[PDB]
């Protein structure tokens, strides 16, 4: 059983990794299939104490990583592709 | 040790005060929020704290925090008060509806929902309790919303009635009512 | 700029942490007003090659957390609750 | 050093084979896949290993592995290839249909917004390519959909005519058109 001072701090409004479908960001590129198809960032998560208050960045950067695109029956190449990351987060209105 | 609690008002910018209490008037206290960590001084005007009341902060500067703490250093140690755990809880009811409004008829056999519905600010808690003549019950934009669902499956003639569905905050409670005719199969 | 071998590591369908409101869990206890009103817990998660496929537990466990319930203006009492969490994850099909 | 492919069929239990080449006939070779880590072995039947083919397994047994490679301990060494990486990939185009699909009458100034639809089987990628008479393009249950968008915001008179939607899986393709006639402000 974990303690509440556990929980607590486990919960706090800090980025966390999450798993995010390349398809979701970057949704134009219809024609490419990648490997793999989902990849881990860093984002703003966790709660706040007040449901009045949110979770959100406040200093993201952009990161890159190696995917493999494959294209429909025709060719596969390494692509390098941008995303976002959340580098501090913090409890604000909404 | 122990834990305190300090309770958020349902309106920011209201002042709440710490139970940190002392024995120097001029003792030099600090106050520790998490999480995540941050730690507030007074400024005289809004931020204070007395050796008779404690530390009084503006509730929307630690609204966000779980727990809070006073904390003053003397000498060669530095010491600190038991966690104070805040509490941030709203109790204003908008309005109490249902679905049908209305007036209702119906006959024997057949089956019945009535859904309750329950608007009210943010961080607010909301318990219902019906009121009515085999019944089954289920509880689950800058407002709150709560819904709890009456059913009776195969009503009987003798669930025709009034029908009053109650939402409280905690201090405060509304209703809002509707009758319920049945009658026997047509024909 | 993170390799394909990080990357491919990185995304394998696996146990993740992730932020979960109780509010979600336990929909039940609508009195209630939790701290924290969210909870991280271990789950499946992550992606599998084949978009035929999917990740799914193979291994499920109860955990139990302590958390301050305040109710509505009334009362306040720390409260243990059972959540659910993914011991093993797996790419299955749909 | 480098890296391999291997192409998983649309048609998964259909066997694939790793170029993994030997030279003792008699080579005990197993096969590792990731993620997560597995390793498979020859059982005769289904899965195999040959000096001049290379590891042979069904494909539906590491469709989900991002990578794979062959492996084998003679000795005091263990030696494995080449990352081969594993490219899972559909062909089929079900149908292209946009709307409105029936005749099309408007006038001058007007808008217009076609929107194109391609419906697959799963691992499909498609690529849009239109035709047609100022015009601005955009891409985005056990079967896959895709959508072009095509919009001309004050249409002239000379937007009138055929309009044609081609998706194409990689290897098959497939169209679906409709006329625009566009006549003067009515009166």
């Amino acid at each position: 059983t974990k303690g509440w001072s556990e929980v607590l701090k486990g919960s706090e409004c800090k980025p966390r990794p999450i798993v995010v479908p390349v398809s979701e960001t970057h949704p134009e590129l219809t024609s490419q299939r990648f490997n793999p198809p989902c990849v881990t960032l860093m984002r703003c998560g966790g709660c706040c104490n007040d449901e009045s208050l949110e979770c959100v960045p406040t200093e993201e950067v952009n990161v890159t990583m190696e995917l493999l695109g494959a294209s429909g029956s025709g060719s596969n190449g390494m692509q390098r592709l941008s995303f976002v990351e959340h580098k501090k987060c913090d409890c604000r209105p909404r | 040790h122990q834990h305190g609690v300090v309770y958020i008002t349902e309106n920011k910018n209201k002042t709440v005060v710490i139970p940190c209490l002392g024995s120097i008037s001029n003792l030099n206290v600090s106050l520790c929020a998490r999480y995540p960590e941050k730690r507030f001084v007074p400024d005289g005007n809004r931020i204070s704290w007395d050796s008779k009341k404690g530390f009084t902060i503006p509730s929307y500067m630690i609204s966000y925090a779980g727990m809070v703490f006073c904390e003053a250093k003397i000498n060669d140690e530095s010491y600190q008060s038991i966690m104070y755990i805040v509490v941030v809880v709203g109790y204003r009811i908008y309005d109490v509806v249902l679905s049908p409004s209305h007036g209702i008829e119906l006959s024997v056999g057949e089956k019945l929902v009535l859904n309750c519905t329950a608007r009210t600010e943010l961080n607010v808690g909301i318990d219902f309790n019906w009121e009515y003549p085999h019944k089954k019950l289920v509880n689950r934009s800058e407002m709150k919303k709560f819904l709890s669902t009456l059913t009776i499956d195969g009503v009987t003639r003798s669930d025709q009635g009034l029908y009053t569905c109650a939402a409280s905050s905690g201090l405060m409670t509304k209703k809002n009512s509707t009758f319920v005719r049945v009658h026997e199969k047509p024909f």
